[PDB]
RNA sequence: AUAUUGGCGAGAGACCGAUAGCGAACAAGUACAGUGAUGGAAAGAUGAAAAGAACUUUGAAAAGAGAGUGAAAAAGUACGUGAAAUUGUUGAAAGGGAAGGGCAUUUGAUCAGACA
RNA sequence: GUCGAAUUUGGGUAUAGGGGCGAAAGACUAAUCGAACCAUCUAGUAGCUGGUUCCUGCCGAAGUUUCCCUCAGGAUAGCAG
RNA sequence: CGUGGAGGUCAGUGACGAAGCCUAGACCGUAAGGUCGGGUCGAACGGCCUCUAGUGCAGAUCUUGGUGGUAGUAGCAAAUAUUCAAAUGAGAACUUUGAAGACUGAAGUGGGGAAAGGUUCCACGUCAACAGCAGUUGGACGUGGGUUAGUCGAUCCUAAGA
RNA sequence: GUGAACAGCCUCUAGUUGAUAGAAUAAUGUAGAUAAGGGAAGUCGGCAAAAUAGAUCCGUAACUUCGGGAUAAGGAUUGGC
RNA sequence: AAUGGAUUAACGAGAUUCCCACUGUCCCUAUCUACUAUCUAGCGAAACCACAGCCAAGGGAACGGGCUUGGCAGAAUCAGCGGGGAAAGAAGACCCUGUUGAGCUUGACUCUAGU
RNA sequence: GCGUUGGAUUGUUCACCCACUAAUAGGGAACGUGAGCUGGGUUUAGACCGUCGUGAGACAGGUUAGUUUUACCCUACUGAU
């Protein structure tokens, strides 16, 4: 009665895909994610957490911008065109 | 290092008959689930008096 | 052709011998499953049937 | 579901692209350790999460 | 090659294998051994009665 | 002057050598499980070089037998070396409700040294 | 057993852990409830159980004293190297 | 006595075969163990005087992996039930057509959908694994084809509530 | 079609003919039955089974909140043309 | 004696006693069918396991498969069976211990939101 | 050597009648016999009445409701090569 016929009816999503992190952790009734704490400003994230956080850190990406920053610090962040000598 | 080996979720199962008292890895479905964690003599456990 | 088609039966063997039925069976077996070791089941209401 | 979202059907596609063996050519190159794929999905077996 | 044990001429022999077939054991061990050290045209003959109910390989082990 | 288990670039070791070292030497936070928070493995080694076995023959086919490449197929994409539990075949021995062990010698098999 | 209503049921929505909800059984709250599940503090504490990995040589015990919220244990004396 | 690393030394051994492994073959030591021959194998490694430790396993209902006796045994017994010829094929109790026998008996084993699944729909090719027998068949494997809106929905409105 | 009926049994349209099969018919089982004479002596206990059953006509007690009890109990009957 | 008591129609998958009808419950067992079991082709697991399996007597952690003295003892095995193998489901639901807990109650100690 | 019963009241053995019979003798085998049966009674959680307690609850107590489920293994025994 608790157990295999009970979970026949068990045809009713609680969660959804969400827009910032795309997890499928956007609870319907609550209009919030619990993983990436969409829609507050705040990316959710604990100290607890110690393998939360390294699902998601800086790096795991593209870091589309991050990895060109530490190259044009080197030459010294310079405009203008190269000189062809 | 000083966190090699503590990197699990482990806990006891209780006093059975067919298995043993060393707190085993929870959750299901990857084939970790179910085994040993935190001993010197378990696979994947730290050792025992980690170096300084 | 005839030296890619006889690669893909070399490295077919593997899961053929452990009866995976293609390339999307990856069921993983738990070595030890909690509810039927971990219970003292006494005189009283009991865990199944 | 037969009414599904735009945003579930935009998904469908990217499983069916991915639902395909490895390529013949890839076989044969230099220091190839790839051997079969191995992210591949049925839907009898694995369902995959929306 | 890597044959088992064998204590023979060989050059006036010849040999086959198979390896992995999808057979029980149990089965194909007895099979072998009704048939072991008899001549061949007699081995033939006997193996086509066998799937016909009339000469029964018999269960040693 | 002082602080640093993060980031970036370097130099090291009386450290570990694939059940060890980070969870991860590999398309690893991947496969996969859970509604969710989160949980999370397994998996390195053909050869110097694929020269990855043309052709013939038996078979519906996989393969087998020949042949051939290589220093070696006792390396054939189940691939370096390949232990044990367990199993097959050949040869030897024993066996009247267990087996194995200690002392002692017969019978059988097998084996080292030395004669100047 | 009941079967026109204190009936049965889909979808929407409300209440969240010393809290909910209960025509009241300590019932039910994702196979878990006389206090859910997840991760961290955490390798929590045990006066209790189990285990503790090479060989030979020499010497070789105690279950008793007094004190302790002490009686499955300690401190002291004795015996031993 | 033995194991992993360190300093020293023997101008140590080695592709003319190092280490490992197998060995009812030999030798030494009371013993922990040391040494030699034969077999396989292919790239490094030992004696000694000393220095360091993550250093010696039969047991922990030990941890991970591997394999046995049990055993070709229990079993594969709910939902009334199959049969003849031909075609195809190497191979048919199971595939296709025909012949015949039956059932669900329209609160269906029929025809359409909502939830949920995501290509399973259809064709061509094709059977190593899967369908707890089988397989030439398939919701399987390989490559493709396929969903057409001014009127049906969504979009708009407000309910308990957010 | 039978019938008070969307009960049960049988058929037309539509759909399947799938569920490992062959050969034998010991015990003990599982599921379903029938028994001479007696009729609860069985047993903790009439558990289980058997018997009654639809419909029409006749008939219907104590008790009572007058509404019930009541299909009370008990009898006669049922085809075909 | 609203800690509620006496009474009582109707109703009850509630508890108990008897009477008619009835019948293998029984005297007392017999027989028939289907599907298993059984034999075959294909497929083919698990519990459990120190080592294993013939008994009487004696001693003995207080009731031996092994020890000691006797009775005996012939390969390989198939179908039944439920005496034993303290076979197996439960580091026991039972009873004592711990300077181990948890839930609940009250003029126990110490406090606290509130008022 | 052989034989010692059939019934009546409580879970009941304890305790005691009715009739037949030649006679209704006494005992043992883990007060024989639960991996043969029974769960009738023995022991959870539900609930009532009575006593005691300010209370949670315990009882001098009574009534009712209620889950342990192999055998294919070696031996024993009955049969079979």
């Amino acid at each position: 009665g608790k157990g295999t016929p009970s979970f026949g009816k068990r045809h009713n999503k609680s969660h959804t895909l969400c827009n910032r992190c795309g997890r499928r952790s956007f609870h319907v009734q609550k209009k919030t994610c619990s993983s990436c704490g969409y829609p507050a400003a705040k990316t959710r994230s604990y100290n607890w957490g110690a393998k939360a956080k390294r699902r998601h850190t800086t790096g795991t990406g593209r870091m589309r911008y991050l990895k060109h920053v530490s190259r044009r610090f080197k030459n010294g962040f310079q405009t203008g065109s190269a000189s062809k000598a | 290092s000083e966190k090699a080996g503590h990197q699990t979720s482990a806990e006891s199962w209780g006093t059975g008959r067919a298995v043993a008292r060393i707190p085993r890895v929870g959750g299901g479905g990857t084939g970790r689930s179910g085994q040993g964690a935190f001993g010197n003599m378990c696979r994947g456990g730290r050792m025992f008096a980690p170096t300084k | 052709r005839s030296k890619a088609d006889r690669m893909a039966k070399m490295e077919r063997r593997e899961r053929n011998r452990h009866a995976k039925q293609g390339e999307s069976d990856r069921h993983n077996a738990v070595s030890l499953s909690k509810h039927l070791f971990s219970g003292k089941r006494g005189v009283g209401k009991t865990d199944f049937r | 579901a037969a009414q599904k979202s735009f945003r579930i059907k935009q998904k469908m596609a990217k499983a069916k692209k991915q639902n395909r063996p490895l390529p013949q050519w890839i076989r044969l190159r230099t220091n190839n350790t790839i051997r079969y794929n191995a992210k591949r999905r049925n839907w009898r077996r694995t369902k995959m999460n929306i | 090659a890597r044959y088992g044990a064998t204590s023979t001429n060989p050059a006036k022999s010849a040999s086959a294998r198979g390896s992995y077939l999808r057979v029980s054991f149990k089965n194909t061990r007895e099979t072998a051994q009704a048939i072991n050290g008899w001549e061949l045209t007699k081995a033939q003959k006997y193996l086509e009665q066998v799937l016909d109910h009339q000469r029964a390989i018999p269960f040693r082990r």
